[PDB]
């Protein structure tokens, strides 16, 4: 199962 | 090698339409088990392995939701980065991400990772300790500061160490028949004699499951790798792989050469001749 | 920008008049925009294409494939158009 939290650019 | 669960995100800008397209594929080792494509009508995350089809709407509802959120966010990431590079709206651009966990021998995280790439150039990586980022340029420095201000490296570290590993262990169980069984290579040698140039000996390995294999040619108790042609391991398209190694030998000398095959699905390293 | 390598091969070793699968494995390319034609006797076939994935070096790979029955007359090949190639790459298929 995948990461659901923030990943800001 | 240790088991792995990995996700591969691709975003492409589409400026004819002023929109983007978004792909995910999930892997356990060398087996694709999910996909998503934002261009699909009513787009959802779909199984691409029999042994994951069994998961209920609850599982697919979460992955599909993450996928759609990511398709939306990754549209604006492409706009953001275009700004950071003061680039035209003319061109297409690609933003890749990959992340995953390896399963250590004491059932704990062994090596988690996370990395991005704009136009195929490294942009940001999560560091080995998973508590800090490394940025490739001035644009990447902007993204790194935001992630630091947002404490997102600990979010990834918690995910890699928690959910990632845990769901790796679950997937490995569900698919143990395919995922944990090593299929050994089916092997043979073929001979192609020539006009006046030498005979080609081709050593085939087919239908093996783990991608990693070693082919080499030997003559009398000496390696020959030096002048052998070695194609890249390729998918057979049924979940197995194939590979060959070939060399040219004098007419009449064909039995003077042995092919040596190393694959983790064989009881003993294997020796072949034509 | 990175060029594709192209391999063309059958799933199982070719026997004439025996149902099989024709593969065109295209790898190591960047950017991802690419055209991959499985050609029978010069004409594109309706070949299924795998989901876009990439290697640890960020380069993209794709498997184009379709059922086929080998025989002594049909010439098969794989054609690939990419910004990195000045003219299309064609690789003929040949029980190798």
């Amino acid at each position: 199962t995948m990461y659901s939290l923030g990943y800001i650019f | 090698g240790p088991h792995s669960l990995s996700y591969f995100y691709t975003a492409v800008s589409r400026p004819d339409r002023g929109d983007s397209r978004f792909f995910i594929v999930g892997y356990v080792d060398d087996t694709q088990f999910v996909r998503f494509d934002s261009d699909a009508p009513n787009a959802k995350m779909e199984p691409r392995a029999q042994w994951i089809q069994q998961e209920g709407q609850e599982y697919w509802d979460r992955e599909t939701q993450i996928s759609k959120d990511n398709a939306q966010i990754n549209r604006v990431n492409l706009n953001t980065l275009r700004g950071y590079y003061n680039q035209s709206e003319a061109g297409s651009h690609t933003l890749q991400r990959m992340y995953g966990c390896y399963l250590g021998p004491d059932g704990l995280l062994l090596r988690g990772y996370d990395q991005d790439a704009y136009d195929g150039a490294d942009y940001i990586a999560l560091n080995e300790d998973l508590r800090s980022w490394t940025a490739a340029d001035m644009a990447a420095q902007i993204s790194k500061r935001k992630r630091e201000a947002a404490d997102e490296a600990e979010r990834m570290r918690s995910y890699l160490q928690g959910r990632c590993v845990e769901w790796l262990q679950k997937y490995l169980e569900m698919g143990k028949d395919t995922l944990q069984r090593a299929e050994p290579p089916k092997t043979h040698v073929t001979r192609h004699p020539s006009s006046d140039l030498g005979v080609t000996l081709r050593c085939w390995a087919l239908g093996f499951y783990p991608k990693e294999i070693s082919l080499s040619w030997q003559r009398e108790g000496q390696d020959q790798s030096q002048d052998m042609e070695l194609v890249e391991t390729r998918p057979s398209g049924d979940g197995t792989f194939q590979k060959w190694a070939a060399l040219v030998v004098p007419p009449g000398e064909e039995q003077s050469y042995t092919c040596h095959v190393q694959h983790e699905g064989l009881q003993e390293p294997l020796t072949l001749r034509w | 920008a990175r060029p594709p390598k192209v391999q063309v091969y059958s799933r199982h070793p070719a026997e004439n008049g025996k149902p099989n699968y024709l593969n065109c494995y295209v790898s190591g390319f960047h950017p991802p925009q690419i055209e991959i034609d499985l050609l029978k006797n010069g004409e594109k076939m309706n070949a299924e294409q795998s989901d876009l994935s990439f290697s640890k070096d960020w380069s993209f790979y794709l498997l184009v494939h379709t059922e086929f029955t080998p025989n002594a007359v049909d010439q098969y090949s794989c054609r690939v158009k990419h910004v990195t190639l000045d003219k299309p790459k064609i690789v003929k298929w040949d029980r190798d």
